[PDB]
Order: structure tokens, then C-alpha cells, then sequence
């Protein structure tokens, strides 16, 4: 019946939806076997501290997937990898979708982890599909690595 | 120069819930079907 | 300094009990000697994980954390080579669950393996082949992380070469392969040899139902890396006697060896340094608090833990994280269902103990075999010509047969 | 002989004439590369 | 009678197993000997029940595709009208007229 669903979400402000979410969720596909439960906490400070916390509260309340957004305030550098890594163990499923930089992409690093933001990797299908249709087809690449 | 722009962005509201609409519509596919294991205590204890 | 070492429930059962590793008089010209620390946790828990590494960061500030597992949970190394980013605390696993080796790490971590890459293994494999002339083969590759870094080795490979394979149908099944994807898939499949490559439990199934219908015949051998049997001691019965898996070491090299292999380096490294430059410092303080500034000045003896030498053996490691020369051996399983030997392998050569094969029984309780004879032939001029082996592709020349 | 032959093709292609030799004079026979397996297109082809 | 007529004439026949699947084979009395077909051609013979058994069993993991003709005798379409849900497109099987005479 509580079938936890967890979100490890920004700010409280940008987790508030979620509480109004899952009542719509409960109600549209209503039954009395899919009564879920949103247990949350924010990206904590540093990253050994959360992902403690992450088996401290989320899988201590024997959640069945996690998801997770990019921290409000600051830049890529700390992004959420022990999410990956700590649901990693269970093979669990983990669902993403705005952190974006296409390390995650490979399913080799981070086993199973499906994303919502697509990276830019895509970029170069985009190119293509337009350089196909301008009268040219020689091309010259320039990028870091 | 060509620019270049996403259509969503900082959008995260819906999103979410496209998410949890594809999360439930799998779950109940999910709870017809064969054992589900309980998931455990967490992290202390069991490694299974 | 401090150096600590962890371990749980292995083989040995001593350990702690044992003691005395390194310390009467080892190498005991060692400047500033180095103290041992015994952990024997059993639970291989995440959180319990974090928090004996933290324990033990807040307590006596330790320069090394050699770790070895009994468990087969592959995820446990990942944590490792993460732990070791946040706590710059070099760390050497050996035995167990995390001593196998996955894909290039992040540059910032301190973590090292005592496996061996797949691409060696993939090479030894295949270098089987050419003293017993089984040039046929095809593979089999389920789903696994690196599936396409081995399919495309081997195939770079057999056409690099110049002893002329015959590498068929390459069949990549995938999936859940319940009942039918694969029937008609693995159905096409008929050369002597093949090449799986897959997760324990996967060739386990795998084994199981393709047993029966395609190929596991007299002439049907097995050969497989070191993924599928890296723990030895829990062989499930699906398993046919007669199976080839190269695989790093499990009978020789005691723990008790490999430990004394382990500190050494880094009093080796610590030497290295101190002649470089004699700093000793502490490398987080604490692991736990507010802290997360990255000062991170260098990585500390990252740069002096390769190409270190002690005592024989070249224990030099690779940037991204295999050695250079490793041990591997390649093993079969027998009548009674126990590894043994077939040989060994040195720096770029095998020189395996056995002569012609002796073609195991493939089978479990099975029909028997006679489709294999021992023909007599003498020499005639020109009926039947005896020439020496060749020095170019080492086995001859693609229009003759093993005239041994 | 094959200089005619160049001169009527390009005259009707319209375009330059950037003409060369060969370092070391072969028809690209490619041979392994030092020490190592992976073949090297030497000579001509290769070249090309 | 098969075993006879292809065994007597000139042609060029060339069997293959014959596999004389017995019991009512509830999940695994057939198909640990189903597996060895791997021909182009198979000779089904049995009643109308049993058939429909064996021939979904048979779909479910073995052989339907392109080239994989099924014949069978009238004793599995004897009374017509009655094909089940079972039955795949491409049978031959020879029958008494009821469209003329």
C-alpha cells in the first residue's frame, strides 16, 4: 500500500508541489493498493553528510525510488553522484532531471539512471539534422576534452 | 552567430509531473506482477 | 606513521590472531616504522563503510587502507574509488568483491585495483588458442558494462593479426531472453568454440539453456574472463566440467603474502617522498564538519605510488588504474568439480604445463564420446611430407594439420 | 603517357594541377606498423 | 509408409530426425526433445486438440518465421470452419472437396 516514492529535491519552496502532487497522483490511478508516501530532505551541505542521510532517511523508511533535481544555488561542481552510487547497491531505479552534463549518459559508470534533460550530446544530432539540408557537407571541429 | 535554446529550462513543475505520472502508471503495471522483495531496513545491516 | 589494514571473515580466520604482519623485522630498515591497525568487520554495510572510514580518519590519521572483501557485490569498489576523492586517503583494495577492475576513474581519487584489465585478459584468452589450434569461434556477449570495449578488442584484434582466425556469427543477444528472442538466435550458432561473456547470474541462465539443445558437445569447450568465476568456492551445479576461465590468482599468493606486498609500497612511497621531500603531513584532518573548501595543494604521494619496486616483483601501476605485469593463471574446472591448473603466465608468455588437451568429459552424467580416434601415419616422399613449424604465425601454414 | 590522358580531364573539369612524387617509390603494399600489429598504409595509397 | 516411399524412390529425398513425442506433455515432456528441429520442413500428425497444443507450444519459442512451412494431414482440418486462434497463416494440408461436388 505505501509504496515510497522519494524525491531529494532543492529548497523547500521547490519541493512544496510535491505534497499537492502525489494527491493527484493518489487519486487518479486510485486504489486501495498504490496509498504512496513522500518522504524528502533538500541537497544537504558537502556530499559525504547526504549521502549518509540518504540511507539515513530514505532508504531507512524503505523507499522504492528516488528522484532528484540540481542544487538551487550553486554551480555543477558538487553535483549528485552518491545518489547513484548509494541507490547503485539495490539497482534501483533513479529518475533525474534537470542536472545535465552527459558523464551520466553511459550506463557503465552509474549502472541505471534515466534522465528527463537531455545532454548536449544531442547537439551534434541537432547539427547534423540541419547540416544535411544547407548545401554543405565538409565540416571543421573545434572542442575541449 | 547561431544561438541556441532549450524550450523548458527552470521548469521543474511539470516535469515532476511527468514523472510521477509515468513513475505511477509503471508501479501499477508493477504491483501485477511477481514477488516484490521488501525493500530493507537501509543501509545498516543488510547488504543483500 | 600509521598504517592500518581491513579485512573480514576470508578464508583465513586468524588474521588479528595471526598479528605480527610487517612488524619484528619485515623491512625493518625502514625509517619512522609504521604501526598496523586490525579490523575484522563482517556486514560490508554502505553506511557502516562510511562510518569505519570516518572512525577511523577522526582518530589516528592513517596514510592507508588496504581493504580486501568476501562478498560478490560488484558495486562495492565504486565506493571505494568515490571515498577515496573525499578523503585523499590512498586506498589499495586486493581480495574479494572489490578487487575486480571497471572503466577510468576520476583523476582526483587515490583508489587502486590487483586485477587486470579486460583487454589482457581478452589478449591471454585468445592466446590459448594458437597452441591448441582451435581457430573457429564466436562470441557471445549479453548486456554487461564494457560489452562493446571487448567485442571491439577482439575484432581489432583477429584482423590485426596474421595467423588467419575464421571469426563467425558475433551475436549479441540482449534482453530478458525468456523464451523465443534467442531459440532462433542461438540457434545459427555451430563452431567448436565460444567466448561468453556476462554477469554470474546471466551465465548461469545462460548455461542452463543452451546446455541442453546447442552446443555443449565433446568439441563444444567453453572459455570465458575472469567476471563470471572471480570468488571461486561457490560454483553452482549449472556449471560443465571442462569450462576455461583465465583468472587472477586464488591458490598461490596467500593473504598473508599478499598483505606483506601491500605495506610495503607505501613504506616504499613514504622513502620516496621523505627523499623528495620530508613533509609527512596529514591528508583531510577530519572527515566530517562544515569543511568543503577543496584547498587540495597536490594529491599528496599519488605521484610517487608508480613505477615502485620492492623486492623482486615491479608493482607498477597504470594512470588509469591496472598494472603493467599481472599473474594471471589460467584454470579449468575437473572431475570433482575443483579448479586445479593448466599453466601459467609470465610477463608476454604462457608456457602452460599441459601437452594436447586432455578433452575432459564436457558433460555431466551424459552420452558417452567415440567420435575421436588415434590415427598412426609414417613419412613417404611424396605421400606424406613432415616439415617443422614456421617462424611467422607460429602454428603453419593454413593447408596442413597438427602432425604432432 | 599518363600526363595526356591528366591534361584531358581536368581541361574538361576545369580545375588545378598540384603534381608530386613519392617519398619512398611504391604502390602502397601496406605492412604492419613498427612493433605493433595495426597495419600501416604506406607508400602511395597510404599516402593518398 | 513414409519411411518406404522416401527411402524408394530416386528424387534425392533426405530425412531427418523423427522425434515420437509422447504423453500429454502438460509443460516439459516435449520440449526438452523439440529443440533438435531446426529443418525447413515438418510433417505434423496427431488429433485436432493435441495439435493446437503443439503448435502453440511450438510458436511460443521454435519455429513460425518466413521459411518454416507446416503440412498436416485432414485429420487436424477435417470439418473446416473451425480454425482456432492457434493456427498460423501458410498451411498446406490436404483435404476431401467441399467447395464442388
Amino acid at each position: 500500500k505505501i509504496v515510497n516514492i522519494g524525491a531529494v529535491l532543492s529548497t523547500r519552496k521547490h519541493e512544496q508541489m510535491f505534497r499537492e502532487a502525489v494527491n493527484q497522483a493518489n487519486k487518479r490511478h486510485g486504489s486501495w493498493k498504490i496509498q504512496l508516501n513522500a518522504t524528502s530532505v533538500t541537497h544537504k551541505p558537502n556530499a559525504i553528510q547526504m549521502a549518509l542521510s540518504v540511507c539515513e532517511d530514505l532508504i531507512s523508511s524503505q523507499v522504492y525510488a528516488i528522484l532528484v533535481s540540481h542544487p538551487p544555488t550553486p554551480n555543477d561542481h558538487f553535483t549528485p553522484t552518491p545518489v547513484s552510487y548509494t541507490a547503485g547497491f539495490y539497482r534501483i531505479p533513479v529518475l533525474g532531471l534537470t542536472t545535465r552534463m552527459s558523464i551520466y549518459s553511459d550506463k557503465s559508470i552509474h549502472l541505471s539512471f534515466l534522465r528527463t534533460v537531455p545532454p548536449y550530446s544531442h547537439q551534434s544530432s541537432v547539427w547534423f539534422e540541419m547540416m544535411r539540408v544547407y548545401s554543405w557537407n565538409h565540416i571543421i571541429l573545434l572542442v575541449s576534452d | 552567430i547561431l544561438g541556441l535554446q532549450l524550450i523548458n529550462g527552470k521548469n521543474e513543475s511539470a516535469h515532476i509531473s511527468d514523472a510521477v505520472g509515468v513513475v505511477a502508471q509503471a508501479v501499477h503495471e508493477l504491483l501485477e506482477k511477481e514477488n516484490i522483495t521488501d525493500p530493507p531496513r537501509g543501509c545498516v545491516g543488510n547488504t543483500n | 606513521l600509521n598504517i592500518a589494514v581491513m579485512l573480514g571473515h576470508s578464508h583465513d580466520v586468524t588474521e588479528r590472531e595471526l598479528r605480527t604482519l610487517w612488524g619484528p623485522e619485515q623491512a625493518a630498515g625502514l625509517p619512522l616504522d609504521v604501526n598496523v591497525v586490525a579490523l575484522l568487520m563482517n556486514r560490508t554495510d554502505p553506511k557502516s563503510l562510511i562510518t569505519h572510514v570516518c572512525d577511523l580518519m577522526s582518530g589516528a590519521r592513517i596514510h592507508g587502507l588496504v581493504f580486501g572483501d568476501d562478498t560478490d557485490q560488484e558495486a562495492v569498489a565504486q565506493m571505494l574509488d568515490f571515498i577515496s576523492s573525499h578523503t585523499f586517503v590512498p586506498i589499495l583494495g586486493i581480495h574479494g568483491g572489490a578487487s575486480m577492475i571497471m572503466a577510468d576513474k576520476d583523476p582526483t581519487s587515490t583508489f587502486f585495483q590487483f586485477g587486470a584489465s579486460i583487454q589482457q585478459q581478452a589478449t591471454v584468452m585468445l592466446k590459448i588458442m594458437q597452441d591448441y589450434d582451435w581457430h573457429v569461434f564466436s562470441l557471445v556477449t549479453t548486456i554487461f558494462p564494457g560489452y562493446r570495449e571487448f567485442i571491439s578488442f577482439v575484432k581489432t584484434t583477429v584482423d590485426n593479426s596474421f595467423v588467419g582466425w575464421d571469426m563467425q556469427n558475433v551475436i549479441t543477444l540482449d534482453t530478458s531472453f525468456e523464451d523465443a528472442k534467442t531459440q532462433v538466435q542461438l540457434k545459427k550458432i555451430h563452431s567448436s568454440v565460444i567466448l561468453l561473456y556476462c554477469s554470474k547470474d546471466e551465465a548461469v541462465l545462460i548455461l542452463s539453456e543452451a546446455r541442453s539443445l546447442g552446443l555443449t558437445g565433446y568439441d563444444f569447450f567453453w572459455i570465458v574472463p575472469s567476471l563470471v568465476s572471480g570468488n571461486t568456492e561457490l560454483i553452482p551445479k549449472e556449471f560443465p566440467s571442462g569450462l576455461i576461465s583465465v583468472s587472477y590468482d586464488d591458490w598461490d599468493y596467500s593473504l598473508e603474502a599478499r598483505v606483506r606486498d601491500g605495506i610495503g609500497i607505501l613504506t616504499t612511497a613514504a622513502s620516496s617522498m621523505l627523499e623528495k621531500f620530508s613533509y609527512i603531513p596529514e591528508a583531510k584532518a577530519s572527515c566530517y564538519g562544515q569543511m568543503e573548501r577543496p584547498e587540495v595543494p597536490m594529491h599528496t604521494l599519488h605521484p610517487f605510488m608508480v613505477n615502485v619496486t620492492w623486492d623482486g616483483k615491479d608493482l607498477s601501476f597504470t594512470e588509469e588504474g591496472y598494472q603493467v605485469h599481472p599473474r594471471l593463471v589460467v584454470i579449468v574446472l575437473n572431475k570433482d568439480r575443483e579448479w586445479e591448473k593448466v599453466g601459467k603466465w609470465e610477463n608476454h608468455t604462457l608456457s602452460l604445463r599441459h601437452a594436447v588437451w586432455p578433452r575432459y568429459k564436457s558433460f555431466s552424467d551424459c552420452e558417452p564420446d567415440d567420435n575421436h580416434l588415434s590415427i598412426v601415419t609414417l613419412e613417404e616422399a611424396p605421400f606424406v611430407i613432415v616439415e617443422d613449424i614456421d617462424p611467422l604465425t607460429e602454428t603453419c601454414v593454413r593447408n596442413t594439420v597438427p602432425c604432432r | 603517357f599518363c600526363i595526356d590522358l591528366l591534361i584531358k580531364l581536368a581541361r574538361t573539369m576545369n580545375f588545378t594541377y598540384e603534381v608530386h612524387l613519392v617519398a619512398d617509390g611504391k604502390f602502397g603494399t601496406q605492412e604492419r606498423v613498427n612493433n605493433s600489429n595495426k597495419k600501416e598504409w604506406n607508400g602511395m595509397m597510404g599516402e593518398l
